[PDB]
């Protein structure tokens, strides 16, 4: 209730070595805004 | 062809530290990296 | 600089361990357009 | 070839306490952890004690461990008849840069 | 298409309400205002979610416009820009001189003025258009 | 105006707590308004106080609102007042050894 | 999680043997693999072991040169090639592994040459290799 058990889980996906180049993403507003 | 209008004579109070689209940029970058940099081992605390 | 493999995620609270670094050369050409400082109010400089 | 000086067999009547020693240098036990593994003859071995005092799910709590100085003791309080196997202690030897085992400890029911 | 004119209304903000209604007459005429590459089978279902997503906007810009002029058409006038009706102006709706409204106020001021009363006028515009029919 | 007593060396767990369960940003300052310990998003940070090497916190509890402060090696000179600033609730806890 | 090995092998001395060890998981990078053997009736010993999250391998000092370990991530199979077959290699082999995730709680910079083989429990079914 104070030192409550926190199960630190561990999920393991399938991890390749992928590229990462951030492109500009600009936020538009919907119709009527 | 983007539409942009300059508005004459208007004054307008902004605020930077209470914008509600900064928490909409924060959501779509959590959603980017989780589908972008898939890790080998996570350790996410569950805390039941 | 280093290249760590066991990082803390900025996304949520948790750690992440990744693959070893890639074999070739790794270039980075970035243009610093901003800082983030923080003071420390004593009782001055 | 046994770097760890495990005794080759321990023996007690069913329903008692046994001890199994795993004595090593100050580069395999005095700095590192110990573990214990159980193997029935013919079948694949099985981990029984990890992180020097804990048991996995599916292990009775009669198996206890301790790490004292440069040696380690495994204790089975209340020996049953279904423990007819042999035990091995396995640590990491830092100086030899390899996992190091013991000679084996075949418990026997009386 | 139509979403271009939905934002062109804002060109008259900051001016006075007598001038902005006159600019709206000019704006009335100003509110009268292609993926053909070799597409692989990987590009086929990806350039089509780029097609539907733009076409969920062009129909929303139509469906918002018809949800406007369904609400106007309840209040007597459908398709009129400047439309005055047969309800008398009540005095308790932030009483002010008519020269003190069309000459020294911008339109955004009226949002701050009568938004406590804007729902009450809308029911009156329904009833008097229902009482007259 | 809480009261916390220690002996020497031991770990005290001062605690501020919000009602949100969503890891909101806090801090921890002292009577001279120097930063003791802070949260920056999902990472921890210290401040240039004299508890900069000794202070700590429990990382897994931030996701449930609880933002403690765990101090090791209690000297006599840290007997002060400490302030947790979650968003407005500037609660003061004082400490003695 | 379970591990399947390759089939049993008979051989003459001087040749080189191959034993596979396929994992049922999603990747090999979460597990620190290990190869142990058992001559019939005798004790256990540690031959070699690979950790693919650091790319590091480890060899016992009695087995350097004769033993190499390769792991294929695309097929999730740990391979063992043993060169220099002699008489005493008539034994059963075992591929074992433990969770590598226990070093996330280490002091920032870990050790990328060090040894993180401890207390495995994912022993495969085994492979008997007999020399003649
Ligand atoms: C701020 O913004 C800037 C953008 O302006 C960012 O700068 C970018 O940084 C990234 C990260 O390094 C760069 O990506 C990498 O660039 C490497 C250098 O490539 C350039 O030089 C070589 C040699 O002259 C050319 O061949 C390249 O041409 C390539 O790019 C053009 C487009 O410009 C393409 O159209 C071509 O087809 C070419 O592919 C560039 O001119 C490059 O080596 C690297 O590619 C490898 O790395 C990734 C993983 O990192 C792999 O997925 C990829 O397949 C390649 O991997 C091979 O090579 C490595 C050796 O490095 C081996 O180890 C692999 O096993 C494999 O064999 C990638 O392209 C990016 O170019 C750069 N943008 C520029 C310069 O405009 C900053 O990062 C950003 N700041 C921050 C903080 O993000």
């Amino acid at each position: 209730y104070r030192l409550i058990n926190c199960n630190t889980s561990a999920i393991t996906q399938a991890c390749p070595k992928v590229s990462f180049e951030p492109i500009p993403i600009h936020y538009c507003a919907p119709a009527g805004f | 062809n983007p539409q942009e209008i300059h508005l004459e004579n208007v004054t307008e109070e902004f605020n930077m530290w209470k914008n509600n689209m900064v928490e909409q940029m924060h959501t779509d970058i959590i959603s980017l990296w989780d589908q972008s940099l898939k890790p080998c081992v996570k350790l996410t605390p569950l805390c039941v | 600089c280093r290249i760590k493999q066991i990082i803390n995620m900025w996304q949520r609270i948790g750690q992440a361990m990744y693959a070893p670094p890639i074999q070739g050369v790794i270039r980075c050409v970035s243009n610093i357009t901003g800082l983030i400082l923080t003071r420390d109010g004593g009782s001055t400089t | 070839q046994s770097i760890l000086t495990q005794p080759p067999s321990v023996s007690a009547a069913p329903g008692q306490k046994v001890t199994i020693s795993c004595s090593g240098s100050s580069s395999n036990i005095g700095n590192n952890d110990v573990s214990w593994y159980q193997q029935f003859p013919g079948t694949v071995p099985k981990l029984v004690i990890y992180e020097n005092n804990e048991r996995p799910s599916g292990i009775p709590d009669r198996f206890s461990g301790s790490k004292s100085g440069t040696s380690a003791t495994l204790g089975i309080t209340g020996l049953q008849t279904g423990d007819e196997a042999d035990y091995y202690c396995g640590t990491w030897d830092s100086s030899l840069s390899a996992v190091v085992f013991g000679g084996g400890s075949k418990v026997t029911v009386l | 298409g139509i979403g271009a004119v939905f934002l062109g209304f804002l060109g008259a903000a900051g001016s006075t309400m007598g001038a902005a209604s006159m600019t709206l007459t000019v704006q009335a005429r100003n509110l009268l205002s292609l993926l053909r590459a070799p597409e692989a089978q990987q590009h086929l279902l990806k350039l089509t979610v780029w097609g539907i997503k733009q076409l969920q906007a062009r129909v929303l810009a139509v469906e918002r416009y018809l949800r406007d002029q369904q609400l106007l058409g309840i209040w007597g006038c459908s398709g009129k820009l400047i439309c005055c009706t047969n309800v008398p102006w009540n005095s308790s709706w932030s009483n002010r001189n008519l020269s003190e409204i069309w000459d020294n106020m911008t339109w955004l001021q009226w949002d701050k003025e009568i938004s406590n009363y804007t729902q009450i006028i809308y029911g009156l515009l329904e009833e008097s258009q229902n009482q007259q029919e | 105006k809480k009261v916390v007593l220690g002996k020497k060396g031991d770990t005290v767990e001062l605690t501020c707590t919000a009602s949100q369960k969503k890891s909101i940003q806090f801090h921890w300052k002292n009577s001279n308004q120097i930063k003791i310990l802070g949260n920056q998003g999902s990472f921890l940070t210290k401040g240039p106080s004299k508890l900069n090497d000794r202070a700590d916190s429990r990382r897994s509890l931030w996701d449930q609102g609880n933002f403690p402060l765990i101090i090791k090696n209690l000297k006599i000179e840290d007997s002060d007042t400490y302030i947790c600033e979650v968003e407005d609730q500037k609660e003061e806890v004082q400490l003695l050894v | 999680v379970q591990l399947v090995q390759s089939g049993a092998e008979v051989n003459k001395p001087g040749s080189s043997v191959k034993v596979s060890c396929q994992a049922s998981g999603a990747t090999l990078n979460s597990h620190a693999f290990s190869w142990v053997r058992q001559a019939p009736g005798q004790g256990l010993e540690w031959m070699a072991g690979i950790i693919p999250i650091f790319g590091s391998s480890h060899y016992a000092q009695k087995f350097r040169g004769r033993v190499t370990i390769s792991a294929d991530e695309s097929t999730r199979t740990v391979y063992l090639h043993l060169r220099g077959l002699r008489s005493d290699d008539t034994a059963v082999y075992y591929c074992a592994s433990n969770s590598i995730a226990g070093v996330a709680a280490a002091g920032d910079y870990a050790d990328y040459d060090g040894g993180y083989y401890y207390d495995m429990d994912v022993w495969g079914q085994g492979t008997t290799v007999t020399v003649s």
